[PDB]
RNA sequence: AGCCAGGAUGUUGGCUUAGAAGCAGCCAUCAUUUAAAGAAAGCGUAAUAGCUCACUGGUCGAGUCGGCCUGCGCGGAAGAU
């Protein structure tokens, strides 16, 4: 699963996710699988999705993959009582907002590239859509 | 070689482009040359319904406004977010 | 001459008159006494040489009478020792063996006619030039 | 019968119909792809 | 004629030809003696009990790789 | 969309030909008219035949097919006097 390799701190404040996304165009491809709703991703669901989308097409085309995993999450383990510090990292997520580029690939035909995606986006626990690439 | 029906937009700002694109209609501005820009609101649907095509981002667009025609080029285009809408378009004029 | 019943339309080798491996399911499901139908196929299988491969078409009338219109060598058969080797396909597109011209087949087209009269003498022969394709030959004029 | 929660047409002769209010697709030609509830 | 045929391709069979008598329909073909094993307890069982055969042998032809990797002990 | 005629198949086309006969799937993807016909999906099947499907030849005679953006509803929904 994708984690960050040499990251400056151990653990990192919650945090609001308000607001919108700054990735809206498909900036690389031609067809991508924008966000719609508004929660997060953790890297176990980041390595499922495109699992299931690559051996839609077994090896076809380039796929991208928009969103990395900075948020380090952590858990606390249990039968403990609240306090007594902050608990290990666990897991890390990346914190989506409504009209984020998730999942981007090219070199597919649309029909099963509609599809793919479809097959992807079970997987994920945000709303999300299929878009594809405008000019400019 | 397409067309746009538009008109000149009054009271401008944050609260009144909102209310705008819950009516179907949303604004624009065109600037250019040696004159002043002009904040012009045009329809929402039919501009959204011809922007597939690649000549409405590579011909000199003729919108009319009160009667005066003009011809002007596609700048850039703010969208909406997430719904397939949009929210506003620069047209610079050519 | 009824209808596809008992019509069988399938057979490989003239001189080979016993039941071939192909032509097995054919005889067998119809119950043809190939023995007695051998005498009455040998009238015209020995007007045709040994080495082109012979289709039949049966019909078996309603008085256990049965007989049968048999032939010469149709579209595919010929063509293949016109180039020269029977087979040598699995890649039309990946292999290219041979340059074919259409005015020696316009001949053999009328072989073909007698035989299975295959319409309009150089769009049959279109038809089987892609058959010539179909078996990986390319076919040039 | 598969009483399952999403009900997806599987084949050309499968049917969806709202029998008593619920989503219920059956099949004239094979009888293991009726379901319902969905 | 045709559900022999079957079996007899899944028995590893070569279907061959299929001949034709007065009222019956002969079907003769080449099959394994590792396949062999109770054939004719599954032969009527999906012919009604009204066919039989006769087993021959022919030659110790090849073993293929999924037939030759079995038996190695 | 049905109803009758049908399915306009050269090509049993290679192949692996034991058969893969559009109907194992790799492939050429040729061509016949250029009024109804892809060298082909699907159970069915050893393999043909097959009924169909794509397409309606003509019968009747009017509106119709599927997505998109969304308003409000259904199912998803099982707990203990």
């Amino acid at each position: 699963m994708l984690q960050p390799k040499r990251t400056k701190f151990r653990k990192m404040h919650k945090g609001r996710n308000r607001g919108l996304a700054q990735g809206t165009d498909v900036s690389f491809g031609s067809f991508g699988l924008k966000a719609v709703g508004r929660g997060r991703l953790t890297a176990r669901q980041i390595e499922a999705a495109r699992r299931a989308m690559t051996r839609a097409v077994k090896r076809q085309g380039k796929i991208w993959i928009r969103v990395f995993p900075d948020k380090p999450i952590t858990e606390k383990p249990l039968a403990v009582r609240m306090g007594k510090g902050k608990g290990n990292v666990e897991y890390w997520v990346a914190l989506i907002q409504p009209g984020k580029v998730l999942y981007e690939m090219d070199g597919v035909p649309e029909e099963l590239a509609r599809e793919a995606f479809k097959l992807a986006a079970a997987k994920l626990p945000i709303k999300t859509t299929f878009v594809t690439k405008t000019v400019m | 070689m397409f067309t746009i029906n538009a008109e000149v937009r009054k009271e401008q700002g944050k609260g009144a482009s909102r209310r705008l694109r819950a009516a179907n209609k949303f604004p624009a501005i065109i600037y250019g040359g040696k004159e002043a820009p002009l904040a012009i609101e045009l329809d929402h649907d039919k501009v959204m319904n011809m922007q597939a095509k690649a000549e409405f981002y590579s011909e000199v667009l003729t919108i009319v406004v009160d009667g005066k025609e003009i011809k002007v080029k596609a700048q850039d285009v703010q969208r909406h977010p997430y719904k397939p809408k949009l929210q506003h378009i620069d047209f610079v004029r050519a | 001459a009824k209808k596809v019943q008992a019509y069988v339309k399938l057979q490989v080798a003239a001189g080979m008159a016993n039941p071939s491996p192909p032509v097995g399911p054919a005889l067998g499901q119809q119950g043809v006494n190939i023995m007695e139908f051998c005498k009455a196929f040998n009238a015209k299988t020995d007007s045709i040489e040994k080495g082109l491969p012979i289709p039949v078409v049966i019909t078996v009338y309603a008085d256990r009478s049965f007989t049968f219109v048999t032939k010469t060598p149709p579209a595919a058969v010929l063509l293949k020792k016109a180039a020269g080797i029977k087979s040598g396909s699995g890649k039309p597109n990946k292999d290219k063996v041979g340059k074919i011209s259409r005015a020696q087949l316009q001949e053999i087209a009328q072989t073909k006619a007698a035989d299975m009269t295959g319409a309009d003498i150089e769009a049959m022969t279109r038809s089987i030039e892609g058959t010539a394709r179909s078996m990986g030959l390319v076919v040039e004029d | 019968m598969k009483v399952r929660a999403s009900v997806k047409k599987l084949c050309r002769n499968c049917k969806i119909v709202k029998r008593d209010g619920v989503i219920r697709v059956i099949c004239s030609a094979e009888p293991k792809h009726k379901q319902r509830q969905g | 004629t045709g559900d022999v045929i079957g079996d007899l391709s899944r028995r590893r069979g070569m279907l061959k030809g299929q001949e034709s008598e007065v009222t019956g329909v002969k079907i003769h073909a080449e099959v394994p003696l590792s396949e062999m094993f109770g054939y004719a307890t599954q032969l009527r069982s999906l012919t009604k009990g009204r066919a039989s055969y006769t087993m021959e042998f022919l030659k110790y032809d090849e073993a293929p790789s999924n037939v030759a990797q079995a038996v190695i002990e």
